[PDB]
């Protein structure tokens, strides 16, 4: 019905990355990209871009140590949840 | 104050209905007549298969009180097919509001449901019905192709509705968009002329509606309340709507302009839930053509006396100017939980003062849950915040809160008595009172005794009873009544007279008339018309010299008048009442001669001085200023003697000395009348020959806009004698000074940095600050506390950049808070950044000056410099005698170099502050 | 010589007794006259005059029943006492003040009941993993603090109406989950579930039961659930002299009062309890949501306190909410970090960490005053609260009551204890207004003499228009027969001017604008001081150009406040310790601070200058900050030692200094995650060598 997905990789440098996603075909106000190690290790992080672009850009310079993201799209009004469900990549570096 | 409250019309209709939760005027064009517009959403109908779906009556004041049902739809609901109903109007609470211009009348069903064409559903759109004299078209703007609660299927759009006077029919309502609301606006006659009965969502052309917003308005309930006005340069009314859950649940006002629906002004609470906007009104409450608003918070908490959380209800009251920008003033209930702001109705000018007046109720206050409504009249100077009157409605409670109040409306005359009359609906006991205005007859009345010195020994008029020759005197009074609207050609009054009020308690009477031979003296009067004072002649004597002990004490002749109420004729009965203020009695006083001179006649000697005591007084500070008067009588005893104190613009009374021995606790009292301010005191009545009086007086002088130089009191003496009756003007004055303390103050964080300095590495071509030093951060702030304020200022900072070609702290950035623009000598950053004690000042080492520019720094304001740097650590260790104390010194000046106050002598402020920071070994 | 009761008084007994509580009386008419009977103290021992005749009333303050502070909360006690005393007899003459004091403690062990409000909403099926566990790991964490503690909970969804609830097609009505192709429960309003037990396994068990429901309204209104498990104490089960916590969790947010307006709901909540036997709101559907005033006072009157665990993103907002209700705690519901195993006791930690006193049905004719003694005897002023405690503390307050004047009573009572206690001190509140020997007057005329005459105890003056020493008057007023000393030197004109005096007794009324009295008449009663605009700024009385001010306002003007609220900061400590309160207004004595609070201080020592006391304080037992014992109490900041290790770094300050031993200490301290005062120091430091 309505959901992120279709989840590819784009444009690769030494470091960062660009991730591209179809929208889940509903309005959507934002999304949220959430990423971290892989296992069972430390808390995630999060940041937000726009609902009108399929793309996103992140920072930072971090060995591969099994990274998977996570982009969260966030719609809802009325009684229920902003969200629809996480889906998920995984790539090194 | 002039509502009639002995004798209101009280409309009931039938229990359950809510009868009265929607009140209007109805004042049709083709007929003289008018009537009372009520809704009752509960009450049932004849509409088949409808149960409670609401209804509006029209009531007749002329007599009998009886309501009579306005008849819109009388009809089922609607078939979508076989048995698949198109609406549904049960419990649709149609009548929850109603509005009526003109011949035109506007009835709302807020729970109207749908279902849409579409699929099986039931969504309350709402719906209207718009009626004028014979044809009636339905009106629902929220029930369109728009559905579900994304769209307008939830709007219940006519949950508040009003009128323009260029007949633009303003409806909102709360549920459209996921509760975001919206506000829909559209012409009467387009309203009229596009209605096709087989079209259920009917496009109409030059219509302004809000659109949808992003989801984080959603659950504002814009259109919760509305009202009209204009705001611009047009004449056009401009759409006003509270919007109670917006602003995470503060509450929002919005104001849309009327030619396009963009905003114009916002309104915010400033307390969570207190559902400010669940009431607002647009009228001008200053007389200045300027249309000002009103916006209720019934649910705010205020606190009280111990400062506990007490729920009175709030109304804010904003007054528009010729700007735009609204000056606001707030107000608060009296009784907790009573919802002070839940219903505010415009009653137009009751008073007919010239300025509109307003009334704002809280139904469930009063007396046990019965209700109440203020009243508060206006003036020139904006909302006067104190009821004038208080309408108490008394009704059992049979289910639940016999709201009295929640539904108001003003501002229509309808008995034609030239005032308007006021409605207000209590649903909870199903009726509806319509109180009526009184004409307020406005009564100017004087005193004037005739030879008020009474000479014991002059026995000329006498007739008491085969006479005997007595000091006699007149008595003369006259009484002049004029009032506005229809009241009656002539009124009747009832005057009373006593003589020598002051005696009688427990005394001897000392004075009586020469007919009657008593103290007192009554007579019946009417009158007409303004400037037609009608005046009476009565002859009191004085009773002789050896009858009492005479006195010093004044006669004071003490007039008293009733004015019995029989008027307007008919309609039960209406009575005038008299103005808000204005006097029930005067008085007038006579003296006994006595030591007066050969003469006969006392031509008193007045002089007043005074002492400067402070000298200066300083600008921007509250200052006991206190005036040593000397008041001196050297001539003949003077009657009613007053020591008249003139204090102009700023200047306010405080009070007089008691403490001080040496100072009289004469009693003084500031009045203000004739566009003027001053202190009166009492020197005596009468002031005797000889008397000197000391005594002080307090004030607080703060400023009138600036450079006034000094200030001026002007003091004289006068009394009511009839030669030599006052003082000279002795005017005393005291200089303005300009005094205000600047400091200049300074701290270091670190005060110490311990070396060595964990995980350093020292790198050929420092990076960030890892690679340079640990952070040191000087904050320096120049702060104006004194009284007084200075326009502009320069300040002066010595940073100790290098000793010896090497760097000692390396500057980065540094911000700046408050009114200034700094300036470095040397560029900040020239390698940029990502993110015994031995004393090393700027004397003694290389200088990065940075001078900076500060202007307007008030009483309470001040101005901060952050510097933010790195410690050089590749200075330190090397050559540079690794273990030694260093202290590295920067300084920083101020000078004050102007000031806004100009005409007024001046004093240069400069003073200097150090900040150091001490780098030292903890291990050698 | 003369003094204040021989000035006023002397007209009356009963006027005698209201000029100053140190005004007497005298009664036994031997030896007549030769001295004003209104006089004070021993000037009537001075004359004989000493048989029970005398009359002095003396303002007592009695203690009735005071029992011993308990020390554990167990059933053998007295039976629970955290207040000391409980009853006080207070007996007031006019215009006079005692004064008392009273112990509150927050005792060890003490019964804790927590009842649960859950949103049930389709918005909590996300979050419906913290009510798993619960009763089971909700008991493990609180057995610290209390052991028998009784839990139960209860759900709501919204109102079971007009657009909140699904009318659409039948099948919703029984699953309001038919779009979404999903099933799920119909919506109901507050629905009572489990009673306050003691068996965990019946919770753990119930709780596992519940599934979510569905509405189309965003704010589910919960305040429902919250009135109705307040004011329904059969039902809830919420016992006595036991800590009651009501913890209410939701997704989102929520309903206030006014809003069912829209649903067609016009009457206001009444506060009642509606929940019936079936355990659901009855009214739900007919009256409106409570608004916040109302749950604050139903909330403070069954003395259960209210937590709100809700979702990070609304955290803010009832955090917000949290601050117009005082008394409650909000806290961070989280799948990480703390989450609700050491989140209630927190909250709970909070909720005992301040003691304030509440006083109930004070009567309007008396003022209290507080003067607050929390830390060893610190004797703070002006303040009724104690904030930074912890459980087996005690603390104490001292209360002055004064009442203007005496309305005449037989007896009242108020109520005086600390905010979420059943312990509580009642004050028995009696007046002595009226003489004894009143009662004694035989009513008729002819008493004393010429008939047509008035009487009292020791006491005649004649009636209006004769009014004489025994009767005799002006209309003959004959010579003045005497000065009669009018003035208080005979060198003065007649008494006060205002109608001169008359035949002894001067009678000065005027009738202008008020009333006039005194021996000389010397009292105007309605001239007096005026502040801006107004007599004693309209919050006191005028009684011989005196003010007397209104309950809560002090000073010569009567411009000065009671209320430190005003003066609270954000930390909750007055002017941020950086000044002191008057009158309303902090005055901040510190270098280089201002703000209404006192909380701006740009220029002045930062981070550890602070903080560094506090490590020598606690870690290593170094005085300065240990020498006045203010150690656990002030700094409450948790030192944990860490070994070598200052982490890669967050939003931290990095703090080093040179103690006593001339060693270098290193430390920091973490910002708020979640909030706390967290602290580390690097054990280990930096000495000279050897
Ligand atoms: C009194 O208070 C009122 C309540 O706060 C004020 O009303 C509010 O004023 C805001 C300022 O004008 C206004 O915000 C503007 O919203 C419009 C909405 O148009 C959009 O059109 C697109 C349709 O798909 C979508 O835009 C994108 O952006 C959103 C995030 O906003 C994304 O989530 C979407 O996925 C989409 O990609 C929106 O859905 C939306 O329908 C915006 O166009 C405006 O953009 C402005 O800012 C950007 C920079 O961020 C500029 O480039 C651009 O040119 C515009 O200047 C604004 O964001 C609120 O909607 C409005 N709310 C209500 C309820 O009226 C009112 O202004 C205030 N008056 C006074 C006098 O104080
Ligand atoms: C407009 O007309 C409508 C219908 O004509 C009318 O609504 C009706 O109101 C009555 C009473 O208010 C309702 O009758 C009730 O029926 C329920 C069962 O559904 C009963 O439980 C009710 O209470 C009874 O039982 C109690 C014991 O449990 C007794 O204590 C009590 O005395 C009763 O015996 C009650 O009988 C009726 O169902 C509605 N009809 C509807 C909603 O269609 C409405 O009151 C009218 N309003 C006005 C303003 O005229
Ligand atoms: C001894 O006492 C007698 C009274 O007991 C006194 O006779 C009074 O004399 C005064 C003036 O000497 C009279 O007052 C004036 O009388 C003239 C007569 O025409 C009036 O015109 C005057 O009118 C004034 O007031 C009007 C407003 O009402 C104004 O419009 C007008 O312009 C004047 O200002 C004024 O009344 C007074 O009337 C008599 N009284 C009697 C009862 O005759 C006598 O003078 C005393 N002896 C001595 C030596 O003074
Ligand atoms: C909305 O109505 C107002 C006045 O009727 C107009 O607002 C103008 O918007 C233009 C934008 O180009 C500004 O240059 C003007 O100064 C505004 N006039 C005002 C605020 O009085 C406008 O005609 C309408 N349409 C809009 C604002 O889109
Ligand atoms: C006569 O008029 C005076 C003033 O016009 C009134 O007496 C009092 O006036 C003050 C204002 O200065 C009011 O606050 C009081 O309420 C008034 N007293 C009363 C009893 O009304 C009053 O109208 C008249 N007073 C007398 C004694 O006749
Ligand atoms: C500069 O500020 C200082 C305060 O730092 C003030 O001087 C004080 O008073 C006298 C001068 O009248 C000095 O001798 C004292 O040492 C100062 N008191 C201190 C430092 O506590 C004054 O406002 C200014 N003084 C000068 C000389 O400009
Ligand atoms: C609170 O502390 C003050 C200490 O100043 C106590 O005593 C008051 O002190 C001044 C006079 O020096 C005045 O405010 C009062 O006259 C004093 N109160 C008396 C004598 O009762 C004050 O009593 C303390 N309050 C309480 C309730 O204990
Ligand atoms: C700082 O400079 C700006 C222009 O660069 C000017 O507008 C502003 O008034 C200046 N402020 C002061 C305090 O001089
Ligand atoms: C009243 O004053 C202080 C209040 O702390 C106290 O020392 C004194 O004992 C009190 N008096 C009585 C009778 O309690
Ligand atoms: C909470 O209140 C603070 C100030 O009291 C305000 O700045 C903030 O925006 C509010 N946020 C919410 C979510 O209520
Ligand atoms: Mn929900
Ligand atoms: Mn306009
Ligand atoms: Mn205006
Ligand atoms: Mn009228
Ligand atoms: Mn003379
Ligand atoms: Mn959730
Ligand atoms: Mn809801």
């Amino acid at each position: 019905s309505d959901v992120p997905r279709d989840l590819e990789v784009v444009a690769a440098t030494p470091t960062s990355l660009l991730i591209s996603w179809d929208a889940p075909a509903v309005t959507v106000r934002y999304y949220r990209i959430t990423y971290g190690e892989t296992g069972g290790n430390s808390p995630v992080q999060e940041f937000t871009v726009p609902g009108s672009k399929s793309t996103a850009t992140i920072s930072g310079l971090k060995p591969g140590v099994d990274y998977t993201i996570t982009v969260y799209a966030v719609t809802g009004r009325g009684d229920s949840p902003a969200s629809s469900k996480p889906i998920s990549i995984n790539y090194r570096t | 104050f002039n509502l009639d409250v002995d004798s209101p019309a009280e409309y009931s209709g039938p229990e359950g209905s809510y009868f009265g939760f929607a009140v209007d005027f109805f004042v049709p064009s083709a007929s003289s007549r008018m009537f009372l517009l009520v809704g009752a959403p509960k009450a049932n109908t004849t509409q088949p298969g409808i149960v409670e779906g609401g209804q509006v009556l029209k009531c007749d004041w002329s007599s009998t009180r009886r309501c009579q049902p306005i008849e819109f739809d009388a009809t089922g609901n609607r078939d979508y097919a076989k048995d698949d109903p198109l609406e549904f109007k049960s419990h649709q609470w149609f009548g929850a509001s109603v509005r009526s211009k003109q011949d035109k009348i506007l009835a709302c069903a807020p729970l109207y449901h749908w279902r849409t064409e579409m699929k099986q559903e039931r969504e309350p759109v709402g719906t209207c019905f718009l009626q004028d004299g014979t044809k009636t078209v339905e009106y629902a703007p929220c029930r369109s192709q728009d559905i579900d609660a994304d769209g307008q299927g939830f709007c219940q759009g006519g949950f508040s509705i009003d009128f323009t006077k260029a007949d633009r029919v303003l409806l909102g309502g709360p549920g459209s968009f996921y509760w975001q609301g919206q506000l829909i606006s559209d012409q009467v006659a387009e309203i009229v002329s596009k209605y096709d009965p087989n079209v259920y969502s009917i496009k109409y052309n030059n219509q302004l509606a809000t659109r949808t917003a992003q989801a984080i308005f959603d659950d504002s309930y814009l259109g919760y309340s509305v009202a009209v006005g204009d705001f611009n340069g047009d004449g056009i009314d401009d759409f006003v709507s509270g919007v109670p859950r917006a602003a995470r649940t503060l509450g929002m006002v919005y104001i849309y302009d009327g030619k396009n629906m963009s905003s114009l002004y916002n309104f915010t609470g400033e307390q969570m839930a207190a559902y400010f906007g669940f009431s607002v009104a647009a009228t001008d409450i200053n007389g200045d053509d300027y249309a000002d608003v009103f916006i209720g918070a019934p649910l705010f908490m205020d606190r009280g006396s111990d400062g506990k959380l007490q729920e009175v209800g709030q109304v804010s009251v904003s007054l528009q100017r010729a700007s735009g920008d609204f000056q606001t003033t707030k107000l608060n209930g009296f009784e907790v939980f009573a919802r002070f702001g839940s219903a505010i109705a415009p009653l137009g000018d009751l008073d007919q003062d010239g300025f509109n007046d307003i009334a704002i109720a809280a139904p469930y206050g009063g007396e046990d849950k019965k209700g109440i409504v203020y009243i508060f009249n206006g003036r020139s100077t904006g909302l006067n915040a104190v009821p004038s009157q208080i309408l108490e409605g008394q009704w059992a409670a049979r289910s639940m809160p016999p709201s009295f109040g929640y539904s108001m409306k003003g501002a229509t005359d309808i008995d034609k008595n030239g005032y308007p009359d006021l409605i207000v609906g209590a649903f909870g006991v199903d009726r509806a009172i319509l109180y009526r205005a009184r004409p307020v007859i406005t009564v100017n009345a004087g005193l004037e005794v005739y030879p008020s010195i009474l000479n014991q020994d002059n026995k000329t008029c006498s007739l008491p009873g085969t006479a005997l020759k007595v000091s006699c005197f007149n008595v003369r009074f006259c009484l002049k009544a004029d009032g506005k609207g229809v009241l009656p050609r002539k009124l009747n009054f009832q005057v009373e007279l006593l003589l020598d009020k002051l005696k009688q308690k427990g005394a001897i009477r000392r004075a009586l008339f020469l007919y009657s031979r008593s103290p007192s003296h009554s007579k019946n009067m009417t009158i007409s018309r303004g400037g037609l004072m009608q005046c009476e002649e009565l002859i009191a004597y004085l009773r002789d010299e050896s009858e009492f002990r005479d006195k010093l004490t004044p006669i004071t002749i003490f007039m008293e008048y009733r004015l019995d109420y029989r008027t307007a004729a008919d309609t039960t009965g209406l009575q005038p009442i008299l103005n808000q203020f204005t006097p029930a009695n005067i008085s007038r006083q006579a003296h006994i001669l006595l030591d007066c001179g050969e003469d006969n006649v006392c031509k008193p000697k007045l002089e007043v001085s005074v002492d400067s005591d402070q000298k200066k007084i300083y600008i921007g500070d509250d200052n006991p200023l206190t005036l040593i008067v000397k008041a001196q009588n050297q001539g003949e005893g003077a009657y009613e003697a007053e020591l008249i104190v003139s204090i102009p613009l700023q200047a306010d009374f405080i009070g007089v000395v008691r403490n001080n021995e040496a100072l009289a606790r004469l009693s003084c009292a500031f009045k203000t009348e004739n566009q003027t301010r001053q202190v009166v005191c009492d020197l005596g009545n009468p002031m005797k020959a000889g008397t000197q009086l000391l005594a002080g007086l307090r004030f607080s002088v703060h400023q009138q806009s600036e450079m006034d130089t000094s200030v001026k009191f002007d003091l004289q003496i006068q009394s009511s004698n009839l030669f030599d009756k006052v003082s000279p003007v002795v005017s005393h004055k005291v200089d303005l000074a300009v005094l205000a303390a600047v400091e200049i103050r300074g701290v270091s964080s670190p005060d110490h940095v311990f070396l060595p300095i964990p995980n350093w590495e020292h790198k050929e071509n420092p990076e960030t600050e890892e690679d340079v030093g640990p952070v040191v951060q000087h904050i320096y702030e120049l702060r104006n506390n004194g009284p007084s304020s200075f326009s502009k200022a320069m300040l002066h900072l010595q940073w100790p950049y290098k000793y010896n070609n090497n760097t000692l702290l390396y500057i980065l950035h540094y911000d700046i808070d408050g009114p200034m623009n700094c300036t470095s000598d040397m560029e900040i950053n020239p390698l940029r950044i990502k993110i015994d004690i031995h004393t090393l000042g700027c004397g003694v080492a290389q200088c990065l000056k940075i001078v900076c520019q500060v202007g307007r720094l008030d009483r309470g304001k001040s101005a901060i410099l952050y510097v933010k740097s790195l410690l050089w650590t590749e200075t330190f260790m090397n050559k540079e005698n690794q273990n030694h104390s260093y202290s590295l010194k920067s300084s920083a000046s101020f000078n004050v170099i102007e000031f806004p106050y100009k005409n007024l002598p001046i004093e240069d402020i400069t003073n200097s502050t150090l900040v150091t920071t001490n780098v030292t070994w903890g291990i050698q | 010589g003369p003094n204040i009761c021989t000035t006023r008084g002397v007209s009356s007994c009963q006027q005698c007794l209201a000029v100053s509580p140190m005004c007497a009386w005298c009664s036994d008419e031997a030896l007549p006259l030769g001295s004003p009977r209104c006089d004070l103290k021993e000037n009537l021992l001075k004359d004989n005059c000493a048989p029970e005749s005398i009359e002095f009333p003396v303002s007592e303050a009695r203690v009735l029943e005071d029992r011993p502070l308990s020390d554990k909360g167990s059933g053998d006690s007295s039976q629970v006492t955290q207040v000391s005393p409980q009853r006080i007899a207070l007996r007031l003459r006019p215009d006079d003040s005692k004064n008392f004091s009273i112990q509150v403690r927050q005792v060890e062990d003490y019964p804790v009941d927590i009842y649960y409000l859950m949103d049930l909403s389709y918005s909590m099926k996300d979050d419906l993993w913290s009510i798993q566990n619960l009763g089971t790991k909700l008991a493990t964490q609180m057995r610290k603090l209390t052991s028998n503690l009784r839990i139960g909970f209860g759900a709501f969804v919204d109102k079971p109406v007009s657009p909140y609830m699904y009318i659409s097609p039948p099948e919703a009505l029984e699953n309001p989950c038919y779009d979404m192709k999903t099933t799920c429960l119909p919506m109901f309003g507050y629905k009572h579930v489990l009673t306050l037990t003691d068996q965990v396994t019946r919770f753990n068990e119930e709780v596992k039961k519940q599934s979510v429901s569905r509405n189309r309204d965003a704010p589910e209104g919960g305040f429902d659930a919250i009135m109705q498990a307040t004011v329904c104490d059969e039902k809830i089960g919420w016992r006595n002299d036991a800590s009651h916590l009501l913890v209410f969790t939701t997704d989102a947010k929520t309903h206030i009062a006014l809003d069912g307006r829209l649903a067609g709901i016009v009457q206001p909540n009444d506060g009642q309890c509606h929940v019936g036997s079936d355990n659901h709101y009855s009214a739900s559907t007919t009256m409106d949501y409570p608004s916040l005033g109302l749950m604050t006072e139903k909330l403070s009157q069954k003395n259960i306190n209210l937590i709100f665990a809700v979702t990070e993103n609304v955290v803010n907002l009832y955090q917000n909410y949290s601050e117009l209700i005082p008394g409650t705690t909000v806290g961070v519901l989280s799948m990480d970090s703390s989450n609700v195993l050491q989140l209630i006791v927190d909250a709970y930690g909070k909720i005992r960490s301040k003691v304030e006193l509440e006083v109930r049905d004070l009567p309007e004719e008396l003022s209290l005053s507080f003067n607050a003694t929390c830390l060893n005897n610190e004797v703070i002023p002006g303040l009724k609260s104690c904030m930074g405690l912890k459980i087996g503390d005690t603390v104490s307050f001292s209360i002055e009551a004064k009442v203007r004047g005496c309305p005449q009573e037989k007896e009242k009572s108020f109520t005086i204890k600390p905010v979420g206690f059943k312990d509580s001190l009642i004050v028995q509140v009696t007046f002595d207004c009226d003489c004894a020997c009143q009662a004694q007057a035989e009513p008729n005329s002819h008493r004393c003499n010429n008939g047509n005459g008035t009487f009292e105890c020791g006491v005649c003056r004649c009636g209006p228009g004769w009014l004489g020493s025994q009767c005799e008057c002006s209309e003959e007023d004959y010579r003045p027969s005497q000065q009669d000393e009018c003035s208080p030197r005979e060198g003065q004109p007649v008494c006060s001017q205002r109608g001169e005096c008359l035949c002894g007794q001067c009678v000065c009324h005027s009738s202008d604008f008020g009333k006039i009295t005194g021996k000389y008449c010397e009292c105007d009663d309605f001239s007096c001081v005026r502040y801006k605009g107004e007599m004693c700024s309209g919050h006191g009385q005028c009684s011989c150009g005196d003010c007397l001010c209104d309950s809560d306002w002090t000073g010569y003007y009567c411009n000065c406040t009671t209320r430190t609220d005003t003066c609270m900061s954000s930390n909750g400590l007055l002017c941020s310790g950086r000044g002191k309160c008057e009158c309303g207004s902090c005055v901040c004595i510190q270098p280089g601070s201002y703000g209404d609070t006192c909380e701006k201080c740009p220029t002045c020592p930062d981070a550890c200058t602070f903080k560094k006391e506090c490590v020598e304080c606690k870690k290593f037992d170094r005085g300065a900050l240990h020498d006045e014992n203010t150690c656990n109490r002030y700094c409450r900041d948790e030192i944990e030692s860490v070994k070598e290790l200052k982490d890669t770094g967050k939003d931290a300050v990095n703090c080093t200094y040179k103690n006593e031993d001339d060693c270098v200490v290193r430390f920091q301290y973490y910002e708020d995650s979640s909030g706390k005062s967290i602290l580390y120091v690097v054990e280990e430091p930096e000495c000279p060598k050897g």
